[PDB]
């Protein structure tokens, strides 16, 4: 540790974390972002919030913690304490909670050309508007926008990872280790970096890397528990055609008594549809006119 | 009485299956996009 | 009998004896790097993942 | 997870270095439910307060004396200003010590227990009650004649009452799997008990519409429910 | 310990991501893990080990809902193609648990069970009684009604089909096959002799081909 | 009960006081809360452990010695509440005051004192202003007295044998409950009598009454779900059902 504390006592000589790093002026600090998704946990519909575990692998550079591994014993990596170095103030700027930040405030590993490593995880609930019209048909374009809360275009230049030669410009998920999600399956994952060319570059948040994630709903609950079941009540009404049309016929006391336990279906669904109002849901439109059908099965 | 039943009997069930069918489908042909972003022919996978 | 490699990544090669007709190399990325596991058998792979299987001794690397 | 006081507080500092800490705490503290005798169940529940680190060679424990002291093994209760809950009576409330097994090569904890009785008056009323009346209800459609056309209806009816006092019940019961709540049970036995009066009326209303051309009569049926049972049931 | 030795045994409270098979539930089993590694340290610079091959259950408050059949914990070595000296260790201890299902079968099973028993009893209600829709369509309003229950009680998901809804699926199926057959029944028990002429094949099936119980009167 | 109070304390702090011609006739100093003594008063009625104030704003101090604080805060309280007469009923809720950290020797709990005319006067209620106030939803208030109360049962070395309590008699206003389920509930057990009137022919008497039945029973699952199971009282509407389904 004789070492490892040496290069920490030097490397920590006059350091100013509140500090950007810039060894000459109108100097950007390159940041670059990955975003790798763990598990999708959640789209809550009635708050509209997709709460996501996400890993963030931030890159950067810091003149001031550079250092020669052949002074320290051939030391060629420290652990640093994510607090005691400076940090780019990448938030989510789109979260529906309050939660800008990181769950764990990890160590950073530091390299000896300066160039820091930071994989801090994160819940994160964020705003997804959900279209309803298709509903529980539906997919959703849900969106991760990360940002500087303080710096700026002229400050630092937060652009995507490269790997090998590429650019990562999608969510990185990892093949072996996922879990689907039991209601969500995420068919695309691009990722984009967005600036606009009229935007004031000396204000803060205007570089955003957005993570975009597609998401079709697998609708076998509402299938199995709600849309055939109904379908099936529904279809009762239709035998009243073959009873008699006299006493002890029972027409009305079955098509009353469908449109009954067409109410108590209402009631079921009326627990989990969406309570937006730019469209009416596809399940609502059916059962609309199943009650419909119904009312006229009566007349 | 009966051949008024037998004829609002195939009305009905016309109604019925037209709008079932019609609202089935509505829900089958609603399929993600081919590409994530409309007019960009790009895909954003990791190329192998 | 068949002798298959099973060393991971970029280790030292190493080698065992299986039953199996077929020798396997696995190849997917994680979030820190890339990942090789070489086995006997033909397990069924998830997608997103790098599959060789081949059919004579020590072919998996 | 909460291990620790609620608010953070004076300790009261004597000359001879006596050291008198009574700090607020809001606890949630597990409890093991026996669901067998549920609404008219009782609960053994149980507070354990204990140091988390130092071990008995260090910290040793000891039951707090109250006021009235003289050894005492009990939770105090200030009979004043103790409002009690609406729905638990607490019957015994005593402290012990409990000190751990001898090592051959657990903590010692001061332990609380809360004895307390549910007050079952809501489900009395809001269950039993029509329970009781609805099975009330199932007795009597044997009563009626068959000729009116209305066993089906009151039977099924009595059943769809029940399925909707389920429903009811739905969201107050405990969920665990270790035994069957003793209303649960009743509530089944009420429903079988409808079933059975639903399977009765039909097989009564088959005989009472049972073709007369086509139907031909056993004769043990017209010896024992003719001639021999009438007399027995008063008919 | 004045040799330098440290423990440390804080608590916790994981929420861990496990995948639920749900297509056996109630009678379901699952096996969830719990993995655990340094976070910023690789197996060069910490080396992480088991203290036992088992999770300690010694002071494990048993469950009211699932019993823990086995438990184990394995320490793994990831190793990667661009750094073959240094390993990513991690321990993962995994239960298997087993679920108690007498809380679903008595709140759910049996009074689908007694729906499913009162379906049939309208094929020996007579025709003539005028009852036979009132059992069919009041026994499927109850079977609507508990639909609520079952919504209540049973979790939410779309991963597969469990057997319960499987079983809710198939009581529901027989209600509506009885109300249709019924139907059927009471269309033919009504045709009245001067509309509906009698095929010869409905006599020849149903009055002349019946060696059943000849209680009846052909 | 949940409340937002904006507490205001008073004390003299003999420590924090200055002749204003010394420095530039300055009559008013504003100090972090952090800075200075504080009586630490909590409302000891909290019921989710919440016992202290929500915001610590800062205090202001004048060349009197005089320490004004008037934090607010969110407060959660356990107000027992008596369904008897449910949904015509009143609740009595209070808010108790006091300080764990010090006793009666340390500190004395008082009402503030206010002026008119000269004449100064305990304030023994909580202040509501009248224009900026919107009412509750539900709730009128119809009390708000104020106490201080210290009883002699408790040692003299207890902090909880004096404190100040701030009292909410509140009636509810029962609209939303008349209009949605007592006056559908009444007139559906109303249409009971109606089957002395039908035929024994035509129409179907006991269907009507056991769905009479069904319907009490739908309104007896809305209504389990909004009050407490508590013993103390049946509900009015609760006994008004109970004798609807035996009738
Ligand atoms: C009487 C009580 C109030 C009626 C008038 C309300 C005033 C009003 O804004 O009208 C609105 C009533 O919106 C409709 O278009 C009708 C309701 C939707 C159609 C039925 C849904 C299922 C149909 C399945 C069978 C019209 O406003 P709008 O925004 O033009 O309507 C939404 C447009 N949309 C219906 C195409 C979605
Ligand atoms: C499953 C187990 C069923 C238990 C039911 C049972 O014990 O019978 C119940 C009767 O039966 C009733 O349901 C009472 C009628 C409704 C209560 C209304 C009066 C309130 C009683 C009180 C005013 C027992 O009720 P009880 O006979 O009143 O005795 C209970 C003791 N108590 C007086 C503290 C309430
Ligand atoms: C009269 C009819 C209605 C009245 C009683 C209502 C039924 C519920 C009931 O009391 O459960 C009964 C039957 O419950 C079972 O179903 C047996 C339990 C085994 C479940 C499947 C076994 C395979 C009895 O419960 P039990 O399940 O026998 O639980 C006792 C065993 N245990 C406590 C060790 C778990
Ligand atoms: C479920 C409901 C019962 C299902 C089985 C009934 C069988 C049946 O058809 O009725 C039986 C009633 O035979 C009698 O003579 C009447 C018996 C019932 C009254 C006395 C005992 C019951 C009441 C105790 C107090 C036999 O009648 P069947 O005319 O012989 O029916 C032949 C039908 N088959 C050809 C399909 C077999
Ligand atoms: C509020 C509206 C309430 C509406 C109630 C009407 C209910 C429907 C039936 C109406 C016709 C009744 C009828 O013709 O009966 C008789 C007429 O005499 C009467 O009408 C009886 C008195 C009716 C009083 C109505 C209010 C009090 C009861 C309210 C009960 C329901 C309460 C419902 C509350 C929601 C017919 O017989 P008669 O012609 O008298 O000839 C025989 C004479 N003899 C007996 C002397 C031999
Ligand atoms: C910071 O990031 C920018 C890209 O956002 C880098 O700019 C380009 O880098 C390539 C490869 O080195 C050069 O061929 C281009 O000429 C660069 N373009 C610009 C805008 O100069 C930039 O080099 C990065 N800076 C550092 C210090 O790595
Ligand atoms: C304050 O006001 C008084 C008024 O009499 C004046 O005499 C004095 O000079 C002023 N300034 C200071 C610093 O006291």
């Amino acid at each position: 540790r004789n070492q490892e504390e040496r290069l920490l006592g030097d490397l920590m000589q006059g350091y100013n974390p509140h500090l950007r790093p810039a060894e000459h002026d109108s100097d950007v600090v390159n940041v670059s972002l990955k975003l790798t998704l763990t598990n999708l946990i959640s789209l809550n519909e009635r708050e509209e919030a997709l709460t996501t575990n996400v890993w963030i692998e931030m890159q950067w550079c810091d003149y001031r913690l550079r250092w020669d591994p052949r002074d320290y014993g051939g030391l060629w990596v420290l652990r640093v304490p994510s607090t005691m170095v400076w940090r780019p103030d990448i938030v989510l700027e789109n979260n529906v909670d309050g939660v800008f930040e990181v769950a764990l405030y990890c160590n950073v590993l530091v390299s000896p050309d300066g160039c820091v490593y930071w994989l801090p995880p994160a819940i994160f609930r964020s705003s997804c508007p959900v279209s309803v019209t298709f509903f529980p048909f539906d997919w959703q374009n849900c969106s991760l926008i990360f940002q500087s809360q303080t710096y700026s275009t002229n400050e630092i230049n937060l652009q995507l990872s490269q790997e090998d030669g590429q650019t990562i410009e999608w969510i990185f998920i990892d093949p072996e280790a996922f879990t689907e999600n039991g209601e969500w399956a995420i068919r695309h994952r691009p990722a984009k970096m967005l600036l606009d060319e009229a935007a004031p570059a000396e204000e803060a948040g205007h570089q955003k890397v957005v993570f975009y994630l597609l998401i079709q709903r697998k609708p076998l609950f509402y299938v199995i528990n709600i849309i055939a079941p109904c379908v099936l009540i529904s279809s009762v009404a239709i035998l009243i055609y073959f009873l008699p049309a006299k006493a002890g016929g029972q027409k009305c006391t079955v098509a009353i008594n469908v449109l009954l336990a067409q109410t108590v279906f209402l009631f079921l669904v009326a627990k989990k549809v969406p309570e937006t109002s730019q469209a009416v849901p596809l399940i609502s439109k059916y059962l609309t006119f199943l009650l419909v059908v119904t009312i006229l099965i009566v007349v | 009485g009966r051949v008024l039943d037998r004829v609002c009997f195939l009305a009905m069930l016309s109604l019925f299956v037209c709008g079932t069918a019609g609202i089935f489908l509505m829900a089958h042909y609603n399929r993600v996009p081919a590409l994530p972003f409309p007019g960009d022919p790009r895909s954003y996978l990791p190329s192998s | 009998s068949m002798i298959c490699y099973n060393q991971q990544s970029s280790q030292p090669p190493t080698t065992k004896t299986c039953s199996e007709t077929s020798c396997y190399k696995k190849t997917w990325r994680d979030h820190r790097g890339t990942i090789i596991e070489r086995g006997c058998g033909c397990p069924k792979v998830k997608p997103g993942i790098k599959l060789h299987c081949c059919r004579t001794d020590k072919c998996n690397n | 997870g909460n291990f620790d006081v609620a608010l953070d507080i004076n300790v009261v500092v004597s000359s001879d270095g006596s050291m008198r800490w009574q700090p607020p705490g809001i606890y949630r503290s597990s409890c093991s439910i026996q669901v067998t005798y549920f609404p008219f169940d009782w609960q053994n529940c149980t507070m354990v307060f204990s140091s988390y680190s130092y071990d008995s060679s260090e910290v040793s424990l000891q039951t707090g004396l109250s006021p009235e002291g003289q050894e005492r093994q009990e939770v105090y209760i200030h009979e004043g200003t103790f409002i009690e809950n609406g729905q638990w009576e607490i019957i015994h409330k005593p402290s012990r010590l409990i000190q751990p097994s001898v090592d051959p090569r657990r903590r010692e904890e001061v332990t609380f227990y809360l004895i307390i009785r549910r007050k079952p008056l809501f489900y009395l009323v809001n269950v039993i009650a029509p329970c009781i009346l609805i099975t009330l209800l199932a007795i009597f459609v044997f009563y009626l004649p068959p000729d009116a056309g209305e066993k089906m209806g009151l039977s099924i009816f009595a059943l769809l009452t029940l399925t909707v006092f389920l429903l009811l019940l739905a969201d107050k019961v405990p969920e665990t799997s270790l035994s069957v709540p003793i209303i649960i049970k009743y509530l089944m036995f009420t429903m079988v008990l409808v079933t059975f009066s639903v399977i009765l009326s039909v097989v009564v209303l088959n005989l009472h519409h049972r073709s007369p051309h086509t139907h031909q009569m056993p004769l043990w049926v017209r010896q024992i429910f003719i001639h021999k049972l009438p007399l027995y049931l008063g008919l | 310990d004045y040799t330098g030795h440290i423990t440390w045994t804080p608590p916790a409270i994981f929420k861990s991501y496990c995948e639920i098979i749900v297509t056996h539930f109630p009678f379901d089993e699952q096996n969830c893990s719990m993995k655990l590694g340094t976070w910023t340290y690789d197996g060069s610079v910490v080396v992480i080990n088991p203290e036992s091959d088992q999770p300690d259950l010694s002071n494990f408050m048993e469950s009211g809902e699932w019993v823990i059949k086995e438990s184990r914990g394995w320490k793994h070595w990831v190793f990667y193609a661009c750094c073959p000296s240094t390993p990513y260790l991690d321990i993962t201890y995994h239960f298997v648990m087993q679920r108690l299902p007498l809380y679903f079968i008595v709140n759910v099973i049996i009074p689908c069970l007694l729906f499913s028993f009162l379906t049939g009893l309208v094929f020996y209600l007579p025709t003539d009684s005028g009852e036979k829709m009132t059992l069919s369509i009041s026994v499927l309003l109850s079977l609507t009604v508990f639909l609520l229950v079952i919504v209540e009680l049973i979790p939410s998901t779309s991963s597969a089909v469990p057997l319960i809804g499987k079983y809710m699926l198939f009581t529901m199926v027989f209600v509506i096959a009885s109300i249709i057959i019924t139907v059927i029944v009471i269309n033919t028990h009504h045709r009245s002799p001067s509309t509906h002429v009698m095929p010869e094949w409905v006599r020849k099936v149903f009055i002349d081909t019946i060696p059943n119980i000849m209680f009846f009167s052909t | 009960l949940t409340t937002n109070v904006w507490i205001e304390q008073g004390w003299t702090d003999s420590r924090l006081q200055w002749d204003a011609e010394d420095f530039g006739n300055i009559s008013v100093l504003r100090l972090p809360a952090d800075m200075v003594w504080l009586p630490e008063i909590v409302l000891e009625n909290n019921n989710d452990g919440s016992f202290q104030i929500s915001y610590s704003c800062n205090v202001l101090i004048y060349p009197s010695g005089s320490v004004y604080w008037l934090p607010p805060a969110i407060f959660r309280s356990s107000c027992p509440i008596s369904v008897t007469y449910f949904p015509f009923d009143w609740q009595n809720c209070s808010l108790k005051f006091s300080s764990l950290k010090y006793t009666t020797k340390e500190i004395t709990l008082s009402l503030k004192q206010a002026e008119e005319d000269g004449r100064s006067y305990p304030v023994e209620w909580i202040i509501i202003d009248p224009e900026g106030f919107t009412e509750n939803g539900e709730w009128e208030i119809v009390h708000r007295p104020a106490r201080v109360n210290v009883d002699p049962s408790v040692p003299l070395d207890s902090p909880n044998r004096q404190d100040v309590t701030f009292y909410l008699i509140i009636r509810r206003k029962p609209l939303f409950y008349v209009i949605n389920i007592l006056v559908p509930c009444v007139l559906i057990s109303f249409m009971i009598n109606l089957v002395f009137y039908l035929p024994a022919d035509c129409g179907e008497k006991t269907s009507m009454a056991i769905s009479v039945l069904l319907a009490q029973s739908v309104f007896l699952l809305l209504i389990s779900k909004r009050l407490p199971a508590t013993s103390m009282a049946i509900p009015l509407i609760g006994k008004f059902l109970l004798f609807g389904m035996v009738l």
